[PDB]
Order: C-alpha cells, then sequence, then structure tokens
C-alpha cells in the first residue's frame, strides 16, 4: 500500500543473475518397502498389576457356634406368705 | 439370653518391642489396622538404663 512518488517513480523489476535453475528443483525421494522387524511376543511380564486395588480394608467375619447349653442350680426365692 | 456382639468381641492386651531409634528425629510406631485402641504404654529401654 505504498504511495507512488510522481517526482521519482521507478519501473518494474529487471532481470538479474540467477541461481542455476536445476539446483532449485529437488528430487522426489524414492521410498523403499519396510517392515516392523521380528516376531512379537504375545504377552509381557509387567512390573505392575493390571487390576484394581482397595483404598481401605474392611473387617471380615465368620460365624461360630457356642456349645451345648446346660442347666443350672438357681438360688430359689422364698414363699410369698405375705412377707414380700 | 446372651449379648452376641459382646461375647464375640475380644478385649486384648498385646505387647511388642520396636527398635531403630536415632537422636533428635521422630520415631513413629504405627497403630495397627482395624483395632479399637484404648491405651498405649511405652517403655523407653535406653540400653539397660531408664
Amino acid at each position: 500500500m505504498a504511495l507512488i512518488n510522481p517526482q521519482f517513480p521507478y519501473a518494474g523489476p529487471v532481470p538479474i543473475p540467477g541461481p542455476a535453475p536445476t539446483e532449485t528443483m529437488p528430487l522426489l525421494n524414492y521410498r523403499v518397502e519396510g517392515r516392523i522387524a521380528g516376531i512379537q511376543q504375545a504377552r509381557q511380564f509387567m512390573p505392575f498389576l493390571q487390576g484394581p486395588h482397595r483404598e481401605v480394608a474392611e473387617q471380615t467375619y465368620y460365624a461360630i457356634g457356642t456349645g451345648i447349653q446346660m442347666g443350672q442350680t438357681f438360688n430359689q426365692p422364698l414363699i410369698n406368705t405375705q412377707e414380700g | 439370653i446372651l449379648p452376641l456382639i459382646d461375647l464375640s468381641t475380644l478385649y486384648n492386651l498385646e505387647n511388642s518391642a520396636q527398635a531403630g531409634l536415632t537422636p533428635n528425629v521422630d520415631f513413629v510406631v504405627q497403630y495397627a489396622n482395624l483395632y479399637r485402641y484404648l491405651s498405649t504404654i511405652a517403655v523407653f529401654d535406653n540400653g539397660g538404663s531408664f
């Protein structure tokens, strides 16, 4: 967006020496076929386990029984003959 | 007629011995998991001297 100087104008570009025209043109680089080499193993001996863990520990229980329940020799009360 | 949770709970009195104390740093003894601790007693056996 330059302003044209009317007192000192200039013309378009003139030819100048050039950079040997084939040396600015590249070759198209020619890929050969390739292979991810080797026979891959199916599994890996991992350093960490792959499953979930638990944040807190919960107390577990198992039921037990008591035993054969016996009789008893109670201390027996007195007879309510109007004193009680 | 029995209190079933009371006769299934144990009131235990275990004891232990921890080693590995060095001067002027904290020596922490971890309380165990899933116990309901009621009292702690520490005896500082300092090499046959108290």
